[PDB]
RNA sequence: UCACCCUCGA
DNA sequence: TGCATCCGTGAGTCGAGGGTG
DNA sequence: TTGTGGGAGCTGTCACGGATGCA
């Protein structure tokens, strides 16, 4: 079935399969609170 | 909406507190279930256990012991 | 040398040994005369005469001449439209991005009606629509944002048969695909058993004999031209049914599912699917390409281009000869045509359609659409009230315009980092769209670079992601063909002689000749000196052949070349892989406050940069009558007034800041063509996408360890690597369920120290500097009152609170940005302004920040060598050179020699040679390795420019040469060896480092990947209504997606408790969230975790598809997975004072 | 915020 | 009622920005 | 609730195991 532009409607089994879908999406990993992420710089001043 | 805003959220204003903890246990019921529960005047009086007038009374008193107790509005 | 075709263009000494016969074309023509084509401007019209294609017929003028006449059924009534003509634009391009506008003119046409039955005419202008227009640099101008059409690639009408082994059996089966430009397809297949049969339109394979019977003719007939061919033979043995009325019907039930088969209605069918031209469109370009493979008719028969019942006969003996593979076929009427199968992605095979063609077909289907409405009217009004007026709807024509510039995959947000970008951006061509191959249909073997490519599509310039072999340049030299093919221009050899006759060829064409390479040997005369040279092959094989032979030479090096990929000196130095990353990169360096054009370059930056239209030029030949920064005044010598207003600080597509600069005086004498005012990475008229720093080849304490770079504080101090970036911010009040929202400055429970940049409209005052959170446009919103506070009601039934019951959305900065406010604009529905339904009032804010280089931001070079900064010392640690000068970058010895980019050690070499010019001695001169190439480049004064064109670039032994003759310092000193390199101190101990290292001249550029783009971070914030985990991106203020592959590896580490704490309490444990804030908010440990919010919706999403889900106790039953209300009262109650 | 599509980055 | 053929499943991770429905 | 009237795009993907369904 597709809405105006011909995309197949999700349904509800496409909510569960997929890499998308819920185990793998939103189940199997998630967005965590208290994290960030910049570019690396390489700081040889630093220890191990 | 975030923990952090819904974990601030409830904290009390510590203000309205103070305002409140100054007023008459008595007059800080009635004015409690009036205005910030909103009963009807006789819910009121049946809760509290007196009569009417009692209630009344002490609502508008706490009312005005409050406005008088608290300037801030917002600042 | 010179270059002097263009006026005023800086003189650029260039190294190359070889004359350049033609110029390159107008960069942008790709496009220019795709829309003109598609309009019929003049320009267009003129260029049909010389092109010998008398007959000329525009686009729109095309989709009219199949649209008319529209007959109604009884054929009383007959509507056709005649001629397009365009009415002048409603708004120029400024104003059109300043209103979220689209940059259009209306298109009007005559159209005819005619009334048999009465025998009356009435002619008519009618209004079709309001036309997208293209700008004169080329792009479009949609809902406000600039846009650019890239070509596609896609498979040209025909026939083509391909060689399918790997059946089954080890058996060569033979397949034929007959695909037109518009209606229903036709493939022919054999089976690993022998047959013959047509799969017409996706249903099961039918014998062939079935529609040879189905077209008329009998078992006598075909036997007879067929009898060569037992398979044909076998097939009919294997017939189901013999006969042409049966035939008819069977290929009707075929068509047709569910409904009875009927003879009268197989016949209309059959007869209207492909030789009717209404449902079956044989393309122009189809026609040709099936009467070149079939020869049937090669005697100019153009008059009708629809399948031949002569063209389906040679299609099928084509097929059937074709297992037997003999060269020479013969159609009953064909001539001689050889027998093999088809390249698909042969660029003779392979056509592109250019921006006016796809415009056309969805303009054919809206027409299509409006003629089905014509003819619904054409019934049910009355007659003699009508007029082409009342038939003619053109809302569906405007809706496919819309849907296309708005949803298409080949309309594409433009790209303007730099002039360059966009120059190629608008010279792009996508393989995928709609009516092309899908993204899942996109294999190794397309996107690898065919032999045919050469000349057409830079081999070198594509995307390095999963865009690989699927994005390519057209090459400089090449033009799009009429039919849609490209084609690149050669030189005729006749009598082993090379003259000036240029002959553009096609890759149909080219395959019969064998070309020479641009870099050849040559008589005075012009002749070959060597034996035997290199040729590509029709093949495209590599080989040898004698000079007689030869048919045509390339017009030039870097025939085979992009824009951008042409403009990486020494590209002949370095390897695919880097020299991709340099040609991708360079469009990605980001303007600088002043551009400084590269000491060492190509001869492309000048008209890449003019081409680009981001830079001012002088239309006619005239004397500067005034020049301001806001505009430039022109006298000509007709006496005519001409001013070109300067683009000042506007904000590009992706907020690089695109200033215009004069680069002329007063009373300056400019001749046509001539660049006028600079734009924001050009300088004196020529591309300069960074900036000419003193670069040393050493490691230095490991901050330039793995591709890090080492930078001087003077790029800093000095503002040499700053840019600026504008960014817009965007803020509506509209009207809501409780009422309108209102902008204003009144904004509850805020101090007036913070409203202290604001106006009295509440919005932000022009200048002021903006910090993360401060208030852009206070706005406030009328509050449902069901989320009001208990003690807020308190307020509101003490006080009595009645008129305003709002909150606080006003518009802030978001996180790790500000800047100065440039500018304000503003629109009012109390005013008159188009706005969407419900918003009252819309504001944009203007913000312009100046980064300077910085730790962590991305630059590189032209030759594919990236890198982030890892650190930049002050300018007394860098290591400096004998007289005290500073190097400016330390780029790590480790990263030249294993990525096979050396282009940048001889780019350094001749810079520091143009850096500090040189003088060859020539007294008895003339030495042997100067005598070749060097014409008046055997002197230069210092800092002088210089150009080395791919494939024609300064040699080794010249460059050698000027390391020697490198003029002194103003001291007399010789700081660069013969070597490249120079004796460097230490600027830290200052004892001087054991061993020369190179140093020298190197063009670096500020890519557009800075930190304070890219660092993100957070505590907490909004989360998804859905899943309840965190958002995710920085514009949302998301977080990081800790992923399986993460799991995996928390797992691996076996800590249970960080991956518990992070899968819980972070993201999905609504409970817990809140709790974890607060105990570490006063100090206490962290609690347990709870259950994650979406395993509760997978629960829920099982039960949605009749799954009956339950948990279960240790030894009970299912367990109540909801929470009561009850406990959050308690300590509400009690923080009121119960 | 939801869903597509596009162009990018390692 | 033995076997070809057609159908269903699968095809890396993590980031950024834009547009339109 | 008249008299008229046959859709838009695609496929230029590949490998593998199993149930379907034909003859």
């Amino acid at each position: 079935v597709t809405g105006p532009g011909n995309r197949p409607l999700k349904s509800l089994s496409d909510l569960l399969k997929g890499k998308q879908g819920r185990f793998r999406q939103n189940l199997l990993g998630k967005r965590v609170d208290y994290s960030g992420r910049s570019v690396i710089v390489v700081g040889p001043q630093l220890k191990l | 909406r975030s923990a952090e805003v819904e974990a601030l959220e409830a904290l009390p204003d510590t203000e309205i507190k103070e305002a409140l903890q100054a007023l008459p246990e008595e007059f800080r019921m009635a004015v409690y279930y009036a205005d910030v529960e909103g009963f009807p005047y006789k819910e009121i009086a049946e809760i509290m256990d007196t009569p009417i007038g009692t209630v009344m009374s002490r609502l508008h008193r706490g009312r005005r012991q409050l406005r008088g107790l608290l300037a801030d509005v917002a600042r | 040398s010179s270059n002097n075709s263009v006026p005023g263009a800086p003189n650029r000494v260039s190294f190359a040994k070889l004359r350049e016969p033609l110029e390159v074309p107008g960069l942008l023509d790709v496009q220019t005369d795709s829309f003109e084509w598609l309009i019929g401007s003049p320009r267009w019209r003129e260029s049909a005469a010389e092109r010998g294609d008398v007959n000329p017929v525009g686009g729109l003028e095309e989709v009219l001449y199949e649209l008319s006449p529209i007959e109604d059924f009884s054929g009383s009534m007959s509507l056709s439209f005649s001629d397009p003509r365009f009415d002048d634009v409603k708004a120029p391009v400024d104003e059109c991005k300043d209103k979220d506008m689209t940059y259009a003119a209306p298109l009007f046409v005559t159209a005819e009606f005619i009334n048999n039955n009465t025998g009356e005419i009435k002619s008519q202008t009618v209004f079709m629509g309001d036309f997208p227009m293209m700008t004169e640099k080329g792009t479009f101008i949609i809902n406000g944002t600039e846009r650019v059409v890239v070509s596609q690639l896609v498979r040209s009408p025909g026939v083509y048969f391909d060689e399918t082994i790997d059946k089954s059996t080890d058996k060569t089966l033979h397949s034929v695909k007959v695909i037109p430009s518009r209606g229903a397809w036709l493939e022919f297949d054999v089976d690993k058993r022998d047959t013959v049969g047509v799969r017409i339109d996706r249903k099961r394979r039918q014998p062939v004999t079935v529609l040879l019977k189905a077209l008329g003719w009998t078992s006598e007939q075909i036997v007879e031209r067929f009898g060569f061919s037992e398979i044909m033979r076998s097939t009919l043995e294997k017939d189901n049914t013999v006969g042409t009325d049966e035939a008819l019907l069977d290929i009707y039930r075929k068509l047709r599912p569910g409904e009875p088969p009927t003879k009268e209605s197989a016949q209309t069918l059959l007869e209207n699917l492909f030789f009717k031209e209404k449902r079956y469109d044989l393309a122009r370009v189809g026609r040709y390409k099936v009467n070149k493979k079939l020869g049937l008719h090669v005697g100019e028969p153009i008059t009708s281009s629809t399948l031949t019942e002569e063209d389906v006969v040679a299609t099928i003996e084509y097929l059937v000869r074709l297992h037997e593979g003999q060269t020479t076929m013969t159609v009953p009427g064909g001539v001689e045509v050889p027998v093999e199968t088809d390249d698909i992605d042969h660029f003779g095979n392979r056509r592109l359609r250019t921006v006016g063609e796809l415009i056309q077909n969805q303009i054919r289907v809206g027409m299509s659409r409006m003629e089905r409405v014509v003819r619904e009217r054409m019934t049910t009004q009355d007659v003699e009230a009508i007029t082409p007026q009342t038939l003619i709807n053109i809302r569906p024509v405007v809706a496919a315009i819309k849907e296309f510039f708005g949803t298409s995959q080949l309309s594409q947000f433009m790209d303007q980092n730099n002039p360059l970008s966009g120059l190629t951006h608008k010279r792009r061509l996508s393989a995928l769209g709609p009516g092309g191959l899908s993204r899942e249909r996109a294999g190794l073997e397309v996107r690898d670079v065919h032999p045919s490519h050469y000349g057409r599509m830079c081999p070198i310039e594509t995307p390095e992601g999963p865009n690989i072999g699927l994005i390519g340049s057209l090459s400089v030299y090449a033009r799009v063909n009429p039919f849609g093919f490209i084609e690149t221009p050669y030189r005729k050899v006749v009598d082993g002689v090379v003259s000036d006759e240029i002959v553009y060829l096609t890759a149909d064409e080219e395959d019969r000749h064998v070309v020479a390479q641009a870099n050849s040997p040559i008589d005075a005369d012009g002749r070959f000196v060597e034996p035997r040279v290199l040729v590509r092959r029709k093949a495209g094989e590599v080989e040898y052949v004698p000079s007689s032979e030869v048919d045509y030479m390339d017009v030039s090096p870097r025939q085979m070349v992009s824009v951008a990929t042409a403009m990486i000196p020494f590209l002949e130095h370095d390897d695919a892989n880097r020299a991709l990353m340099g040609a991708n990169m360079q469009r990605q360096a980001v303007p600088l406050v002043r551009s400084e054009a590269p000491l060492v370059g190509t001869g492309m930056e000048l008209r890449a940069a003019i081409d680009a239209g981001d830079v001012v030029v002088a239309e006619e030949s005239g004397v500067i009558e005034e020049v301001s920064a806001d505009y430039i005044t022109v006298m000509h010598d007709n006496g005519t007034r001409r001013t070109y207003r300067m683009r000042k600080f506007a904000r590009s597509n992706h907020g690089t800041c695109a200033n215009q600069c004069p680069i002329v005086d007063a009373g300056d004498r400019v001749e046509a063509g001539q660049v006028i005012a600079d734009g924001p990475c050009t300088d004196d008229g020529e591309m300069a996408l960074g900036k000419n720093l003193l670069v040393a080849i050493m490691p230095w304490e490991g901050h330039n360890y793995e591709d890090a770079i080492i930078l001087s504080n003077r790029l800093v101090e000095e503002d040499v690597l700053t840019s600026i970036h504008i960014e817009e911010h965007e803020i509506d009040a509209r009207d809501t369920k409780l009422g309108a929202e209102e902008i204003t400055r009144d904004i509850p429970n805020i101090s007036d120290e913070v409203l202290a940049d604001l106006d009295e409209r509440g919005i932000v005052r022009i200048g002021a500097e903006v910090r993360d959170g401060d208030i852009l446009v206070g706005k406030v919103t009328p509050k449902g009152e069901t989320e009001l506070t208990p003690e807020e009601r308190l307020l509101r039934a003490i006080f009595g609170e009645k008129a305003r019951e709002v909150r606080d959305t006003s518009l802030k900065v978001p996180h790790g940005e500000s800047g100065k406010v440039i500018g304000i604009r503003v629109f009012s529905r109390e005013d008159e302004d188009e706005l969407p339904a419900g918003v009252n009032e819309l504001v944009r804010v203007y913000v312009a920040q100046k980064r300077k280089i910085s730790d962590g931001d991305k630059l590189a070079g032209r030759h594919g060598n990236k890198g982030v900064i890892g650190k930049i010392l002050p300018v007394e640690d860098m290591p400096f050179l004998a007289d005290g000068t500073p190097v400016d970058i330390i780029l790590n010895t480790h990263g030249v020699p294993r990525r096979m980019n050396i282009g940048q050690i001889l780019e350094t070499h001749l810079g520091w040679c143009a850096h500090s010019g040189w003088k060859v001695d020539a007294a008895k001169g003339v030495p042997d390795w100067a005598a070749r190439l060097p014409d008046e480049l055997l002197e230069a004064q210092p800092n002088a420019i210089v150009s080395t064109p791919v494939f024609d670039g300064a040699q080794e032994a010249e460059l050698q040469g000027l390391l020697s003759c490198t003029l002194p310092n103003r001291d007399g000193d010789v700081l660069v060896d013969a070597d490249g390199k120079a004796m460097l101190f230490d600027g830290r101990s200052g004892e001087p480092f054991p061993y020369p290292v190179t140093v020298g001249y190197m063009y670096i550029m500020k890519l557009h990947h800075l930190v304070d783009d890219k660092i993100h971070a957070r505590s907490t914030g909004p989360y998804s209504m859905i899943t309840q985990q965190p958002l995710g991106g920085k514009a949302q203020f998301g977080g990081q997606r800790f992923g399986e592959m993460e799991c995996w590896a928390m797992q691996a580490y076996g800590a249970a408790y960080t991956l518990q704490e992070l899968l819980t309490i972070k993201s999905d444990d609504t409970v817990g969230r809140v709790k974890v804030y607060e105990a570490i908010v006063k100090g206490e440990n962290i609690p347990e975790p709870g259950i994650p919010e979406s395993f509760k919706v997978l629960l829920k999403e099982l039960q949605s598809l009749c799954l009956n889900v339950e948990v279960l106790s240790s030894d009970g039953a299912a367990i109540e997975l909801r929470e009561g209300e009850d406990e959050d009262l308690e300590r509400a109650a009690a923080n009121l004072g119960i």
